[PDB]
């Protein structure tokens, strides 16, 4: 199966590259994954930007070579062996029309399915900057995939050099069902069942945590109880303090 | 004057990735990027040279490798100038090995602003890396530049060439500052699924905070310890205000 | 330098003097001999011509930046703060707030930093615009 393991490396890669070439708006900026992917666990542990270019007439009708692609992974082999590619990279612009035409053209030099990451590597979004997809026919169909990083025992510590609640997650929610909305009315339009279903009644009754309230309150007793401990414990050690300004005020009248 | 030396994220990175899995024992390698002097030197990229059975010395540069690789890089924007070169070796505050002093010294008749930076995995695993860079000293620059030095000076009528320590720094851009701390979607969507799972485990969270508030009321007795029951006071205030926020 | 030390207070021939300098030793970056006299020659004409704002010494020490010298960046940086102390341009402040950003060698960054402080010198609620620029 799929489950998706992705490098920060792979990140840092993508926007640093799509700056660093003059990658305007309206021009895509297209890559290769390659790590390991026969397994369960998609492993990308490498990529690297391919050249890339689209024409006047219509911006769907585009070049990309694959003779970088046959003598560079056979590079990527001879540092670490076990990074050839099986896939694809994005910056945007997203979901174009040629954005599924690149899966029928990377089939030709993959050893699977091409996996597709788009990424906002420019890192303007809000929330997640990976809109990673299997890169399946059908049209832009395009099954997304959640899961970034993982990464190496010594990359973590690395990065930890270099940096060195409730509401903003219901903000979230709120936004998508609001989102919801909108669509269905849109869908509605355009046309002239059961995750909706379970996202309505299940929730009708903070809410959840009403239910729980009952066992909670048993608890909420106890767990309170605990906290005035420590509320006497703070005015015993309170007391000490009184005493020591205490001492030091009488040894100054006896001097 | 002298270098600071600028690493980029992925530079660092590169730098630790490469070293660990060639191993003391050795693999070697090319330093990317630019600057102009001063006060502003810039690695912005690294890249790895294909192990050779010979250790880590000037014989373990591939030249056709290099140049494949350094033409490869050029026609996906990335490509550089040799900036310096780095490795990974035994670790030394002397110089890592004898072999990347003498590649070094090959280097410092093209160059005049090459250096040598090695990690050694070694010492960055007591959760601290442990990383240097040393140059060679260049006469007519170091003494031009930092009674005077006389020591330094001395120095450098004398051997004409010593090691000398290279400060470690960073940079990198706001880009990847905002967009790293939005995953280190699964870090808010995690955040509920932990608040759940939580509230199941209270049981015997419960359990053991009982237990060490009845160490800590009998230790306070005895010692009449003070000091780590303030501190055992003070967790157990923040625990019950996350069990609260949970339900 | 220790020219422009004396003179400050009464600049007056030293700024012109200093300035034919200036202009002559722009060509001149080839040599760090040279890099520390038009150095120098930066910081006398900036403390010359300090409490008037003349534009002309400023417009020579700008073009010590685009030739980007090293050393000699820092001494022109720091001397059109202090040449236009209290009577600068607001075109000035725009001026010299856009190159901070432009320039890529640490000393010149460094320079124009401490430049923009001086510039607004006595302006009190006036320079509020400018300390959340820099902010």
């Amino acid at each position: 199966h799929e489950k998706v393991t992705i490098a920060p490396l792979v990140l840092l890669s993508a926007l640093d590259h799509y700056e660093r070439t003059q990658t305007k708006e309206n021009k895509r900026c297209v890559g290769v994954i390659l790590g390991d992917a026969n397994s369960s666990t998609i492993r990308v542990t490498n990529s690297f930007a391919l050249p890339f270019e689209e024409d006047e007439k219509n911006s769907d009708v585009w070049f990309l070579d694959h003779n970088y692609i046959e003598n560079m992974n056979e590079m990527c082999k001879k540092i670490n062996a076990k990074e050839k590619l099986i896939g694809w990279y994005h910056s945007g612009p997203k979901l174009r029309a040629s954005d599924l035409k690149i899966n029928e053209l990377f089939k030709k030099y993959t050893q699977n399915n091409p996996l597709l990451l788009i990424v906002d590597v420019k890192q303007q979004g809000v929330g997640l900057p990976t809109d990673a997809y299997v890169a399946i026919e059908q049209e832009k169909t395009f099954l997304h995939l959640p899961c970034t990083i993982e990464a190496e025992e010594a990359e973590e510590i690395g990065v930890e050099h270099l940096l060195r609640i409730r509401l903003t997650n219901q903000l979230k929610s709120l936004k998508g069902l609001q989102s919801k909305l909108k669509d269905v009315v849109e869908y509605l339009d355009k046309v002239i069942h059961t995750i909706l279903g379970k996202l309505q009644d299940v929730f009708n009754l903070n809410n959840l945590q009403k239910a729980l309230t009952v066992k909670t309150n048993d608890e909420l007793m106890v767990i309170y109880i605990s906290n005035l401990v420590r509320s006497i414990i703070a005015f015993d050690d309170l007391i000490e303090n009184k005493i020591q300004n205490k001492k030091i005020q009488e040894q100054r009248v006896k001097d | 004057t002298k270098e600071t030396v600028y690493i980029s994220s992925i530079a660092l990175l590169k730098m630790l990735k490469h070293g660990r899995a060639g191993v003391p024992m050795e693999v070697m390698g090319l330093m990317l990027g630019e600057f102009v002097d001063d006060y502003t030197v810039n690695v912005v990229d690294v890249f790895a040279m294909p192990q050779s059975g010979t250790g880590v010395s000037v014989e373990a540069v591939d030249d056709v490798f290099q140049a494949k690789m350094m033409d490869m890089l050029k026609q996906t924007g990335r490509d550089q100038m040799v900036v310096g070169w780095y490795h990974s070796h035994p670790g030394f505050g002397c110089w890592l090995s004898s072999v990347d002093v003498n590649t070094q010294k090959s280097f410092e008749q093209l160059n005049s602003r090459a250096v040598a930076v090695v990690v050694d995995p070694i010492q960055s695993v007591k959760g601290k890396v442990v990383i240097d860079a040393f140059r060679l000293i260049d006469t007519g620059a170091l003494i031009n530049n930092l009674l005077n030095k006389a020591n330094i000076q001395a120095l450098i009528h004398g051997l004409n060439r010593h090691y000398y320590s290279l400060n470690i720094d960073y940079h990198k851009t706001a880009k990847e500052t905002k967009m790293l701390m939005n995953l280190h979607y699964e870090e808010k969507e995690e955040s509920n699924l932990a608040a759940t799972k939580s509230m199941v485990k209270i049981a015997e969270q419960y359990s053991k905070r009982i237990e060490e508030e009845k160490e800590l009321t009998e230790e306070e007795l005895k010692t009449r310890p003070k000091k780590h029951l303030s501190e055992t006071a003070d967790e157990t205030l923040e625990n019950n205000i996350v069990s609260v926020l949970t339900a | 330098y220790g020219l422009g030390l004396i003179y400050a207070g009464f600049g007056r021939d030293t700024t012109d003097y200093l300035k034919n300098i200036i202009v002559e030793n722009s060509g001149t970056s080839g040599d760090e001999d040279v890099d520390v006299l038009l150095h120098g020659a930066s910081l006398g004409i900036g403390l010359a011509a300090m409490g008037s704002a003349n534009i002309e010494v400023y417009e020579a020490l700008k073009e010590v930046l685009y030739n980007d010298s090293a050393t000699s960046g820092e001494a022109a940086a720091l001397g059109m703060g202090l040449c236009m102390l209290g009577t600068g341009k607001p075109e000035a402040i725009h001026d010299m707030f856009t190159y901070s950003q432009e320039t890529q060698h640490g000393n010149i960054t460094r320079g124009l930093a401490v430049g923009l402080a001086l510039i607004n010198y006595g302006r009190q609620e006036l320079a509020d615009d400018l300390i959340t620029k820099m902010l």
